[PDB]
């Protein structure tokens, strides 16, 4: 959930208003970008 | 009171979302695996009052459908609100009134409702649907979460060997009904339809434990492990 | 909404609403407050709800703030307690033209005192200390249900306000309540945007081998993204 | 503090109401996870 | 909270409250605006 109301994005769009969603989906984008940066860091160490 | 062991029972489907070939971990109120549960055998009569303790797993082994239903309530009298489950040959009646129960709410002797309740005040609920209920093992899980009554049921006949023992097998309990009762279920008591017969029923209490459920293909929970066992 | 007879706060009545379209637009047409939690108010129409429960009661105007998540008070702790994580709307409107008399209103009462705090979505329809009351009034004894005694000459914070709480769950069950949205014919084996029971996504829809049990309405992947859906019109 | 009102968890739970804390403690949790991801990344590089 | 004459905004009165037990439930007794910064209203009695 990454500190949001749901993991899916289309619920947060439908359930919450556009200003309110941009707070939840910014958290979700930050969490998924952190996880992807962790994956490209660990894959770079494994590649070394 | 006699105590027996629940070997792997008490596992239900936690949510109404299919999952297949997935080992999913859920933290919810479940019956701890390998747990001591109370065993009551009736042919004096064992119809006692038992507390709820945020979840009840009920399992009954019988032939003649003696164990018809249950009552749920706080103080089990007419000053407070109470639930009722009554099953007969046509249907089942789930009814939430302010019942004045008798001390021995034996159903019928037929004498119909008879001494299960004396009066109904501020009755607000009446769900009537298809009835809930060699030996036949009938398993029930009762949860009262945020004013919603959740019943999980599974019917599967079992064999004897040692007399009156819970079986050593894994059977997931399918959700049956969700009710907005909005009452405080603190205590409960089963109902026995007295009329040559035999019945035995098992009561276990749920605890908040993490379970790793083994969904496979066909979407059935076939195995699970208690994390804190 | 348009009912002359409502319910007292201590014995609030909860109305099951299911198997129908709910046009929230009519409520917007009706002097009214529409504060919603979990769903924002404008987005209610394009959604499908599992079950809609209406909690109808009458309180004063200053006690509307007590009907809130995480809120402690008289009405919140002793009459009607709300959960911290529900999904629903609170609707409050002034009805002093129908719920106020010159002598007073003994139809609606409130539980003034209680032994313990009351758990959310529960209803109590039932002694401070020292001597026991034993069914009679005495020292440190009170009739917990006290009358509101409404009058039209009272202040606005003490005027009778009629509050209904619409509670529901989302994407956890087969949805009996849906918004008034026109249906579209189903096509398979094509890349098409889809809105099944309020779930919006772009995907190719194909016949599925999975046999959903009657309770199951959706299938979830290991990423918690719906991988299969049961069509509402045709199962 | 990671932009929150305090570094420690307990005054943020005792001071702020649950909706407001869930944002402040999420900001602390994300930052503490970042510091602990930085430590694990630097331990992986030094272990290599 | 109750004064026959509140002070004017240009010369606001500052009252020091100390060495006592404060219950904030009484305030809500008196249309009430109660906006709290850095803290929430319910948690004050804790
Ligand atoms: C369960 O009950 C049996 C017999 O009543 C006893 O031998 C056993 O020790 C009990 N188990 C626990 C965990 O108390
Ligand atoms: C079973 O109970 C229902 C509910 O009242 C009743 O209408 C029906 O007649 C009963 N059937 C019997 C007693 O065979
Ligand atoms: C799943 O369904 C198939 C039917 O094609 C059946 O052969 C198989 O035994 C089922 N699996 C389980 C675990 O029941
Ligand atoms: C339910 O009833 C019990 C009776 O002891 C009472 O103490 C408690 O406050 C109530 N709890 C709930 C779940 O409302
Ligand atoms: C309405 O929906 C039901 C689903 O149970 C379906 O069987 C029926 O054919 C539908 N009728 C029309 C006119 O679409």
């Amino acid at each position: 959930k990454f500190g949001a109301i749901s993991s899916v994005l289309n619920d947060i769009f439908s359930r919450l208003d556009p200003p309110e969603a941009e707070v939840q989906i910014d958290r979700l984008i930050t969490g998924r970008l952190q996880s992807l940066q962790t994956y490209v860091t660990q894959q770079l160490i494994r590649a070394a | 009171p006699a105590y027996t062991n629940s070997f792997t029972r008490g596992v239900y489907y936690p949510d109404k979302v299919f999952r297949s070939s997935v080992l999913h971990s859920t933290q919810d109120l479940f019956l701890p695996f390998f747990s001591n549960v109370t065993w009551f055998h009736v042919i004096r009569f064992d119809n006692p009052v038992l507390p709820f303790n945020d979840g009840v797993y009920f399992a009954s082994i019988e032939k003649s459908n003696i164990i018809r239903g249950w009552i749920f309530g706080t103080t089990l009298d007419s000053k407070t609100q109470s639930l009722l489950i009554v099953n007969n040959a046509t249907n089942v009646v789930i009814k939430v009134c302010e019942f004045q129960f008798c001390n021995d709410p034996f159903l019928d002797h037929m004498e119909s409702e008879f001494r299960v309740y004396s009066s109904a005040n501020n009755c607000t609920f009446e769900y009537v649907s298809q009835p809930f209920l060699f030996k036949n093992l009938r398993e029930f899980v009762f949860k009262n979460i945020d004013g919603y009554f959740k019943i999980y049921s599974k019917h599967t006949p079992i064999i004897v060997r040692e007399p009156e023992d819970l079986p050593q097998g894994f059977s997931a309990l399918e959700p049956l009904v969700d009710l907005p009762i909005g009452i405080n279920i603190t205590r409960f008591q089963t109902l026995l339809a007295l009329h040559a017969g035999a019945a035995a029923y098992y009561v276990g209490y749920l605890q908040p434990r993490t379970f790793l459920l083994k969904y496979n293909e066909n979407g059935t929970i076939t195995d699970a492990v208690d994390c804190a066992l | 909404f348009n009912a002359t007879r409502f319910a007292s706060v201590y014995a609030w009545n909860r109305k099951r609403i299911s198997n129908c379209v709910a046009d929230y637009s009519v409520l917007y047409n009706l002097f009214f407050t529409f504060k919603c939690y979990g769903v924002s108010p404008t987005k209610l129409n394009d959604l499908c709800f599992t079950n809609v429960y209406a909690d109808s009661f009458v309180i004063r105007g200053d006690e509307v703030r007590q009907i809130a998540p995480g809120q402690t008070g008289n009405i919140a702790d002793y009459n009607y307690k709300l959960p911290d994580d529900f999904t629903g709307c609170v609707i409050a409107w002034n009805s002093n033209k129908l719920d106020s008399k010159v002598s007073g209103n003994y139809n609606y009462l409130y539980r003034l005192f209680r032994k313990s705090n009351l758990k959310p979505f529960e209803r109590d329809i039932s002694q401070a200390g020292n001597k026991p009351c034993n069914g009679v009034a005495g020292f440190n004894c009170y009739f917990p249900l006290r009358s509101y005694s409404f009058r039209p000459t009272y202040g606005v914070g003490h005027q009778p306000y009629r509050v209904v709480v619409l509670s529901f769950e989302l994407l956890h069950a087969p949805a009996t309540v849906c918004g008034p949205k026109k249906s579209t014919n189903l096509v398979k084996n094509k890349c098409v945007n889809f809105n099944f029971n309020g779930l919006k996504g772009t995907g190719v829809l194909t016949e599925s081998n999975k046999k959903f049990l009657p309770f199951q309405q959706f299938g979830r992947d290991i990423a918690d993204t719906t991988d299969a859906v049961r069509d509402p019109q045709t199962l």
